RNA sequence: UAGUUGGUGGGGUAAAGGCCUACCAAGGCGACGAUCUGUAGCGGGUCUGAGAGGAUGAUCCGCCACACUGGGACUGAGACAC
RNA sequence: CAGAAUAAGCACCGGCUAACUCUGUGCCAGCAGCCGCGGUAAUACAGAGGGUGCGAGCGUUAAUCGGAUUUACUGGGCGUAAAGCGUGCGUAGGCGGCUUAUUAAGUCGGAUGUGAAAUCCCCGAGCUUAACUUGGGAAUUGCAUUCGAUACUGGUGAGCUAG
């Protein structure tokens, strides 16, 4: 570009668009479990992995995966999500924090407690 | 001790008024070329002795109308 | 908070005598597992490391024999930057300005955390006055003392007796019968060990 | 009116006053028109514990500036030191 | 005479029924006091690639002039997609640069410098483009002689 | 069209010592004139002619070679008709930190940037030469 | 854009002024972005960056605006007044 | 004065990146920032031992700048990677040959006024140290007025012929 083309319309500075949109510029989120399921992994990756479809109180209805072995959530749960995505599950960019208000902690669980939410053995 | 400026008459259609062009030249300030810029001045001249394209000089003074606050002091050059 | 607990894994793991006890005993009969990382998986010091690992290796153990953490190392090396003059260098005299340093260097305690421990407990007095802060940095010309109350311990003639075995500093004029000494000038790097290399730790702060 | 009074500023229970000109309906802390020194109720060692500058008082004070009570206090004791 | 081993990278041949691997290796060697070169390496195994590197280094070597422990004047290179720009630091900087800019610079003896990749960063173009700039590097002394004038009139 | 005399003339010094010539001629100015006097100066070249035929006016410049290399090496036009450039006293460019020089144009005439900064005054930069 | 742009007589204000009014003229603004529309309190400063730049405008200081939502005036040196 | 008496957790150990083994399970359960692990000997899943990094904290999520020369003024490109309008003419605009006189708008220099305080930086001072508070400087790269310079660009007058 010549010195009259920048003068005459300069640079251009193209967005970012967020990657976790329904939180909504939040560090985490309220929901109501919506719907708890399982669903199956995108190749190479077989398994079958837990998710949860939550209605967001910013009006926004996502997908959530259920991190640790063994969750007691249902539908009309409360839970809380941060951001997060799952890699080989499409579609899934959230994450469900253990142990916050309705999803409990982990069981029998004592490395990386304070992910998964798990408290200290007596 | 009166600020000052010097421009070219655009307009003398008005009553006892006139429009001088004001042109400055200045640098962009993120790519440094030197442009010019122009500025239309309402000024107030009272026997109507100015016409279109003379250079003209007008200083600053009190409010005479809406948007006059210029005054005329001389014509440098005529048409 | 400070590090407590064996300090012979540490030494061992640096691969050097850090002086972390008293002396009485050598390091190679106090421990007998020197050459030897703490872990199962240790090994002989001939294991290659990354440059990284070098780096580390080296803070560390300037770390561990000062006895100061990491919050404070950092700080330390910001203002070591921010002075004028040799950046490690200034960092190594900011580390020997430290009281409770100066204490052990003065013989009054067999250990850097004995001398420690004696400057908490009020027993160290500069200037006259009774401090309790082990890293309040010591000034040239500054006169410290043992308090009344902290004189006529046996683990303070212990200690006096024990550093009559090492060298006393040129810059630290220290009367024994009395209990006194005078700080007089940060030492140089001349004087402290050669085998502690700071280029690494510069470059490990500053990347 | 124009006063002469003590803006507050330095750590709790330990003030530092500085000495502003100033008119009356102004916040304690804000705006002001000049400072001509400053008090140090808890100067200890080297630390300065009372500075006027006289003349900008004197100059102040004959254009009607009314100094309050600790403010005449402070100037009639650094006089009687200097 | 120092000797630093740059990269390594294993590389393969297609034939039928197969592939052949072998092993390139770059390494670049220098006195630490104004003579510095590099050379590649290529053999089935790792250190035969090592030491065939460390011949050619030895053969392709250059004289470069410091000022001291940096350089004498600001330095723009480049070598194909590989570009490179070095400038004088006062005593105690460092080298500030990445790992391939850094082995040249060691090896040729300077001890403060700040150095910026730009493009591609492949270890034998940024050796290369380094290499080119320190040997394209001038000094007052050849300056003056080629303008005909003393130091002291060239400052 | 031509619309960068000073900026040919460079061109023309570039492409003469990269062909290995021993002199270059073009037509003639007083600008150029000036920065040819600058440039034999400070050494970079061996000699300056003008030579007048009527109202024609021809610059002929000995360009010189030391070792195998010229001596010249780069030249950059630095201010252009696109891009006028002025600098202050005080941010005078040095060339390869002063073992180049800058052409600069002053209000005492065409010289060095050490030379404007001796003098305490800026201008145009005209061209880097080392 | 038609009180719109300028002028004259008069009114009005603490004070210049289409601020208002009656006439006279057809002017005034706009590709150097008028009009319309979306967003937004502004600055000293704060964060980041080698720099140039980018992001930001809590706590401290200055200015502005608002006081359940709109339209007004009274008293007073001062308000169209939490 | 009494008596060690009242006071350690969190993340991680495939590479990027400091820190490795054994059991349990067998493309399941699960892990995952990217590349990827798990289909009977998994240093990558869970536990244990050991170790590493921090420490009254340790991790995760969110957000800004950086790395990004990835909007390139400093500082990028357009034959084949994304990118020359199908080709001309021409309006606004941008730029424009040589010589000379003059002007002083751009450009450069000096002086004066201003650029609130706080904040940033430097030397000190007081807090047992430090945070913090504070004295004085430096800085505020700007703006305005006025006085100068005339090489270059612009304006004006005159002249020329290589476009
Ligand atoms: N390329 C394959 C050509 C195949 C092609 N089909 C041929 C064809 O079709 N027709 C024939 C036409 C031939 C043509 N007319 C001649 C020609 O190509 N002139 C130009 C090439 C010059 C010469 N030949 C190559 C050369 O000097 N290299 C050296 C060399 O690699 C190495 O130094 C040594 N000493 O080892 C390195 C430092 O380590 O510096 C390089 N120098 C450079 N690197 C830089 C770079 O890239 N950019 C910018 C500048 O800085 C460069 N200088």
């Amino acid at each position: 570009a010549t010195t009259n083309q920048l003068i005459r319309k300069g640079r251009t500075t193209l967005v970012e668009k967020s990657k976790v949109p329904a939180l909504k510029a939040c560090p985490q989120r309220r929901g109501v479990c919506t719907r708890v399921y399982t669903t199956t992994p995108k190749k190479p990756n077989s398994a079958m992995r837990k998710v949860c479809r939550v209605r967001l109180t910013s009006g926004f209805e996502v997908s959530s995966y259920i991190g640790g072995e063994g969750h007691n959530l249902q539908e009309h749960s409360v839970v809380l999500i941060r951001g997060g995505r799952v890699k080989d599950l499409p579609g899934v960019r959230y994450h469900t924090v253990r142990g916050s208000l309705d999803c409990a902690g982990v069981k029998d669980r004592n490395q990386s407690r304070s992910k998964y939410g798990a408290k200290r053995p007596k | 001790t009166v600020r000052t400026l010097t421009g070219k008459v655009v307009s003398d259609k008005m009553d006892k008024s006139i429009v001088v062009l004001i042109e400055r030249r200045v640098q962009h300030p993120l790519y440094g070329k030197s442009i010019r810029r122009s500025t239309k001045l309402h000024a107030h001249d009272e026997n109507n002795v100015a016409k279109i394209g003379d250079v003209v000089t007008i200083k600053e003074s009190r409010p005479i109308s809406k948007t006059k606050a210029w005054t005329l002091v001389e014509v440098v050059e005529a048409a | 908070a400070r590090y407590i607990g064996p300090k012979c894994k540490l030494s061992r793991r640096e691969g050097t005598d850090l002086q972390l006890k008293s002396g009485v005993k050598p390091f190679d009969v106090k421990t007998k597992k020197a050459n030897k990382a703490p872990g199962q998986h240790g090994q002989a010091r001939g294991g290659k490391q990354s440059e990284y690992s070098l780096q580390l290796r080296e803070k560390q153990k300037v770390r561990r024999i000062y006895g100061v953490l990491e919050r404070q190392f950092s700080n330390y090396y910001k203002e070591a930057a921010r002075v004028k003059g040799a950046t490690g260098e200034n960092l190594l005299k900011l580390l020997e300005s430290r009281l409770d340093n100066v204490v052990y260097r003065m013989g009054f305690g067999s250990t850097r955390a004995e001398a420690r421990q004696l400057v908490s407990h009020r027993s160290i007095t500069l200037n006259g006055r009774r401090v309790n802060i082990a890293s309040i940095q010591v000034k040239a010309g500054d006169v410290i003392a043992v308090h009344e109350g902290a004189k006529q311990q046996l683990r303070i003639k212990n200690a006096i007796e024990l550093a009559a075995q090492r060298g006393i500093p040129a810059w630290i004029e220290v009367d024994h019968s009395k209990l006194e000494g005078t700080f007089k000038a940060a030492p140089d790097r001349s004087d402290l060990p050669a085998e502690i290399n700071e280029s690494l730790i510069v470059e490990l702060y500053s990347k | 009116m124009v006063v002469i009074r003590l803006a507050r500023g330095g750590a709790k229970k330990r003030p530092f006053y500085q000495i502003v000109v100033t008119d009356s309906r102004n916040a304690r802390d804000g705006r002001f028109i000049e400072r001509i020194g400053f008090f140090n109720p808890t100067a200890q060692g080297q630390a300065e514990k009372l500075r006027l500058d006289a003349d900008r008082f004197a100059h102040w004070v004959s254009q009607g500036a009314q100094p309050s009570e600790r403010v005449a206090s402070l100037a009639a004791q650094a006089k009687k030191a200097t | 005479l120092v000797e630093k081993l740059v990269a390594v990278d294993r590389v393969a041949k297609v034939v039928k029924g197969g592939r052949i691997f072998s092993f390139t290796a770059l390494t670049v060697v220098g006195d630490g006091n104004g003579r510095v070169g590099f050379g590649r390496g290529k053999a089935r195994e790792v250190p035969a690639a090592i030491s065939k590197a460390l011949e050619a280094a030895r053969r392709n070597m250059i004289t470069v002039d410091l000022a001291g422990t940096t350089l004498q004047h600001p330095v723009n290179a480049r070598h194909g997609a590989s570009r490179v720009y070095m400038q004088p630091a006062s005593e105690g900087t460092g080298v500030i640069a990445g790992g391939a800019m850094r082995a040249v610079l060691e090896a040729a003896g300077v001890h403060n410098v700040l150095a910026k990749c730009y493009g591609s960063t492949n270890a034998a173009n940024v050796v290369n483009a380094t290499f080119k700039g320190l040997r394209d590097m001038t000094s007052p002394e050849k300056v003056a002689a080629k303008r005909g004038k003393s130091v002291e009139e060239i400052q | 069209s031509m619309q960068d005399t000073v900026a040919d003339m460079l061109t023309r010094v570039r492409n003469a010592q990269m062909a290995k010539k021993q002199t270059v001629s073009m037509p003639s100015s007083k600008l150029k004139v000036a920065i040819a006097n600058v440039l034999q100066q400070e050494g970079y070249i061996s000699n300056v002619e003008v030579a007048q035929e009527e109202t024609k006016s021809t610059l002929t410049i000995t360009l010189k070679y030391f070792e195998g290399k010229p001596v010249i090496e780069m030249v950059k036009r630095v201010s252009r008709p696109g891009l006028r450039q002025y600098r202050g006293k005080d941010k005078l460019p040095s060339v390869k930190q002063g073992l180049g020089i800058a052409i600069v144009s002053t209000s005492k005439g065409i010289m060095t940037d050490r030379a404007a900064r001796a003098a305490g005054i800026g201008g145009e930069v005209i061209a880097f030469v080392s």
